[PDB]
């Protein structure tokens, strides 16, 4: 399951995580191709933000979509 | 009794006679006067049944009430004509105002006041010639109607007829001993109106009647009025008056071609050079007694042209398309002194043509000079700012740089305009302040558009600082709209309209950068509107966090950059987090939110309603009001 999440400049994030995975580790790879550390990006799933494991099936199991992450600091 | 008067009034207005007679049958004298005379509000007119019958041209209805029922002809009523509202007009005034000959003669035979005066000092004879009926004018004049009586604007029966296209009443009134030297409020006579109207036949009758041309209240000869208003044949009608000398003939001929160089409805290039050719040729006629034109120094806005002081100077630009348009602007401004309320119209039209012809620097210069002339002339330059915004956004929408000092001058002109616009709102009473308030809101919208364009400029540091200083001055002149909205409030508001004409393609609201520029200019982020909402309370109400997330996010972090208080509560007692209606917006606010003991303490005090007045510092009371 490829990821095409936009960013502050409409960039790309490669989560490469299936809908059965948790956003605690799914967002780790998404920001790995972006630059942010995993425990720093408050990823917003077009109306909600991940918390704890946050299994990707909860967010409608969307394929790629446009996840406009929040780049707030001091979240670790 | 109340319902019956409505049908009787409707019967007289709609022309039915049999129904009107049936209702008025078996009516006592008390009901006769009450039914005939009671005012009814129909179509904005507080007219009596007799007045509306004369207004609608129902002679039979009027005749029946007059001859047998004996209705008064001195009753005062209100009517609504073509763009004019007249109050207090009798049945005779409206019948002649509506141009009904079959009703005027019945009323005068009954004994109506022929010299009756309405609220605006108006005579039924004046209303007769205003409508355009010759038969009513001739009959009313013979029935002791004072032609010399003018309105509160000092406009006589001849002057109102001269502006209209009715020569028949003009000829009769002129020979009926009507003074052609009578002046309006601004010194204007009948020929002043006729020259602007453009009636050859009316002007011919005036000069033969010893017009004795004089200047108006603006110091403008009406012979140049025809030249100013692109009246080709009217200019070549008073030059043979044998009292216009030679210098005044030069001014009349130069102005007409100059106006013809720049006119949307009178655009021509052969008559542009033709009239200027004869004026300068008449200058170079004496030879050893040359009459030199008072050439003003060349203006940077109008290129670098110093007019034509030689006959061969204009000959070299005979086929020049650009020079003829440019030269006409210079000579017309030189002739009129840039003091006319309409001298900017050829300039603004030439700039509009240049903008429509993909010319930018010239049109910007012309529009800037026009704005300067209108601002020193104290004009409501809201459409000016709107078209500046349109041309700037069109220039930036085609990816061409726009010079900041040109933007700086119009922005520096806008703030003085807005400062006077706020004065215009405050000084003008509650009569046209509703249009003044809308004009001020339009000025604020245009200022937002120009600053949005400025965000796309190259932003040279000194000129950018100048723009920031002008916006700083505007902010320190505390601009607030009728909803309590500041420039920040409308900047963060998505509901704020953006002009469709070549502007909405660039300026999109809400815009984060201009708001950021508002924060760089020290705008009060903690302001409250009439609703009690701040900019934070309105920006969270945006219904599109997906299509444009950044314009929703970058503003909020820009919002909380100089003291935006996230925990303040509006008049309607709603936290900005409560007024979210969007998970992204509320989570952004929470990430930008920072806790404070004062916030929770004030919220606890207000939620439990402890008396804090005269017991806590006044700033703490203001913070309590914030919560």
């Amino acid at each position: 399951m490829l990821i095409k999440v936009k960013t502050l400049t409409g960039k790309e994030i490669e989560i490469d995580i299936e809908p059965t995975d948790k956003v605690e580790r799914i967002k780790e790879r998404v920001e790995e191709k972006e630059g942010i550390p995993p425990q720093q990006q408050r990823l917003i799933y077009s109306g909600k933000q991940m918390n704890d494991e946050k299994t990707a099936a909860d967010y409608k199991i969307l394929g790629g979509s446009v996840l406009h992450l929040v780049l707030a600091l001091r979240g670790g | 009794m109340e319902g019956l008067a409505g049908y009787v009034y409707k019967a007289a207005s709609e022309g039915k006679v049999l129904t009107l007679a049936a209702l008025l049958l078996n009516r006592s004298e008390s009901d006769i006067r009450y039914l005939l005379g009671y005012v009814s509000q129909q179509g904005g007119q507080r007219s009596t049944p007799l007045i509306i019958a004369a207004r609608n041209g129902h002679a039979k209805v009027v005749r029946l009430l007059l001859e047998h029922y004996r209705v008064q002809t001195q009753q005062t009523g209100t009517v609504r004509f073509d763009g004019y509202v007249i109050d207090g007009a009798t049945a005779l005034w409206c019948a002649a105002g509506a141009g009904h000959f079959e009703v005027v003669k019945l009323l005068v035979s009954h004994g109506a006041n022929v010299n009756h005066t309405t609220v605006t000092n108006s005579t039924p004879l004046r209303a007769a010639c205003f409508d355009g009926r010759l038969d009513i004018v001739k009959y009313l004049v013979e029935n002791n109607a004072n032609i010399s009586i003018a309105n509160k604007y000092d406009n006589t029966c001849l002057m109102i007829a001269a502006y209209k296209g009715h020569t028949d009443v003009v000829r009769y009134l002129l020979e009926q001993r009507a003074d052609p030297n009578a002046k309006a409020h601004c010194g204007a006579t009948a020929l002043h109106f006729a020259a602007e109207a453009g009636h050859i036949d009316i002007v011919k009758e005036l000069i033969k009647w010893r017009a004795a041309i004089v200047v108006n209240g603006h110091g403008m000869t009406p012979l140049k009025v025809a030249a100013e208003s692109c009246k080709a044949d009217v200019v070549e009608l008073l030059l043979s008056h044998a009292d216009c000398d030679r210098r005044s003939r030069i001014e009349a001929l130069e102005l007409l071609g100059a106006s013809f160089a720049n006119d949307r409805e009178n655009y021509d290039i052969i008559k542009t050079y033709h009239y200027l050719y004869l004026a300068m040729l008449e200058r170079f006629q004496d030879g050893d007694n040359i009459l030199e034109k008072e050439v003003l120094p060349p203006i940077h806005a109008y290129g670098n042209r110093t007019e034509c002081r030689n006959p061969q100077e204009l000959e070299s630009i005979r086929q020049d398309r650009d020079a003829l348009h440019m030269e006409g602007l210079i000579v017309r401004e030189r002739i009129l002194g840039a003091d006319n309320i309409d001298v900017s119209h050829p300039i603004i039209y030439r700039g509009a043509v240049y903008a429509d012809n993909m010319e930018f620097e010239q049109c910007i210069k012309l529009w800037l000079h026009a704005l300067h002339l209108r601002q020193k002339g104290n004009r409501n330059t809201h459409k000016d700012l709107l078209r500046f915004a349109q041309v700037f956004s069109q220039m930036i929408h085609l990816n061409e740089t726009v010079k900041a000092p040109d933007i700086e001058c119009v922005l520096r002109c806008s703030v003085l305009e807005i400062e006077q616009s706020m004065n215009r709102v405050k000084n003008i009473s509650d009569a046209d302040v509703h249009n003044a308030m809308d004009n001020y809101e339009c000025n604020l919208y245009t200022f937002l558009y120009l600053v949005c364009i400025s965000t796309k400029t190259q932003c040279s540091e000194e000129d950018q600082c100048k723009i920031n200083k002008q916006i700083y001055n505007l902010i320190h002149l505390d601009p607030r709209t009728r909803e309590g909205f500041t420039l920040l409030h409308l900047a963060v508001n998505s509901n704020t309209p953006v002009d469709d004409f070549h502007t909405n393609d660039v300026c999109s609201f809400p815009n984060a950068l201009v708001t950021k520029l508002l924060l760089d200019c020290g705008a009060e982020v903690n302001a409250v509107d009439n609703e009690g909402n701040s900019a934070l309370h309105i920006i969270v109400q945006y219904n599109r966090p997906i299509s444009d997330f950044l314009t929703l996010h970058s503003i909020i972090i820009s919002l909380v950059e100089a003291g935006a208080h996230t925990d303040m509560t509006n008049k309607q007692n709603k936290t900005p987090l409560d007024k979210s209606t969007t998970g992204v917006s509320e989570i952004l606010l929470k990430t930008q939110m920072k806790m404070s003991l004062k916030c929770l303490a004030a919220r606890a005090v207000r939620a439990n309603d402890i008396n804090y007045q005269d017991q806590i510092p006044r700033t703490l009371e203001e913070f309590v009001g914030f919560h």
